[PDB]
């Protein structure tokens, strides 16, 4: 049993990034709820740029706020510090930061009527892709553990805030 | 390049992400 990739990733992304140019102005599709389906890719790319952002606050905002204090650069400093950590911590906040990053400058090059950095963007992010992170994608057999990664939200004993139950004084 | 304010996005949110 060998099930083959039908669509091509690039493709996932052009959706992606044009499903969210749409719902800033007409929610076009439909809204899955109750039927596990077979496309846990499309979910986990949602996830990606909605996961962390639900339970931050303004991230598209906020990251870009709080990390401006620092003179940085044009979209080349953008996803650039994303890979800057990735050197040293391939967490999954880092593909996470890293593939928002880029869809996010993407989406907004594009309504800018700026293909010509987005695609600049896309190629650079395949190529280290493919290049740096080509052993680190083997590893995580591409998307692979990142569907258990955005399986639960609450649910972390590393560094989670200790409250109610655990910490009740401070 | 700025690895300190990478890792001020990186820790951010890695915490914030996985329920602050």
């Amino acid at each position: 049993a060998t099930p083959a990739s039908a669509p091509d990733t690039r493709a996932l992304v052009a959706d992606f990034v044009g499903y969210k140019l749409r719902q800033k102005g007409y929610v076009c599709g439909a809204g899955p709820g109750e039927g596990p389906a077979a496309d846990p890719l499309h979910q986990a790319m949602r996830a990606a740029g909605d996961e962390f952002e639900t339970r931050f606050r303004r991230t598209f905002s906020d990251l870009a706020a709080q990390l401006h204090v620092t003179p940085g650069s044009a979209q080349q400093r953008f996803t650039q510090v994303s890979d800057e950590l990735f050197q040293g911590g391939p967490n999954w906040g880092r593909l996470v930061a890293f593939f928002v990053f880029g869809a996010a400058l993407c989406a907004e090059s594009v309504n800018k009527e700026m293909e010509v950095l987005v695609g600049q963007v896309q190629e650079w992010m395949v190529a280290y892709l493919e290049t740096r992170l080509a052993d680190w994608i083997h590893s995580s057999g591409g998307w692979a553990e990142f569907t258990a990664l955005y399986g639960d939200g609450a649910l972390e004993e590393a560094r989670r805030l200790r409250e109610g139950n655990w910490a009740s004084v401070r | 390049i700025i690895k300190n304010i990478a890792r001020h996005l990186a820790q951010v949110g890695d915490s914030m992400d996985r329920s602050i």
